[PDB]
C-alpha cells in the first residue's frame, strides 16, 4: 500500500499473467510450450497488420 | 399468403450482419478505451469473423 497506488493495477498485472499462462498451458489437446505460444501471438497480430 | 420465401441476399445479409456484430463487440471495447486521436479505423478492424 505504501506505494500508494490503486490495488487494481497490482492485481491486474498479477492475474493477467496467471490467466495468460494458464490458458496457454491448458486449452488444447496437445500441450504447447510457451515459446510457440508467444511466437504464435506475434503472428496473429502482424498477420492482421 | 401465410408463407414467404427466402432467397439468397436475405440470408447473406443475415450472416453478414452477424459478422458485423462479432466485430462490433470489439469495436465498443476498443472505442471507449484506446487513444482517440491516433487509433486508425482499420487499426480496430479484424475482418476474420466476417
Amino acid at each position: 500500500y505504501r506505494r500508494g497506488y490503486k490495488f487494481s493495477t497490482y492485481a491486474t498485472w498479477w492475474i493477467r499473467q496467471a490467466i495468460t499462462r494458464s490458458i496457454a498451458d491448458q486449452a488444447r489437446t496437445i500441450r504447447i510450450p510457451v515459446h510457440m505460444i508467444e511466437t504464435i501471438n506475434k503472428l496473429n497480430r502482424i498477420s492482421r497488420q | 399468403g401465410n408463407r414467404r420465401i427466402r432467397s439468397v441476399g436475405e440470408m447473406a445479409e443475415n450472416q453478414f450482419r452477424v459478422g458485423l456484430v462479432r466485430v462490433e463487440r470489439a469495436v465498443k471495447e476498443r472505442l471507449s478505451l484506446g487513444d482517440l486521436d491516433t487509433l486508425m479505423p482499420q487499426d480496430m478492424i479484424n475482418a476474420k469473423p466476417i
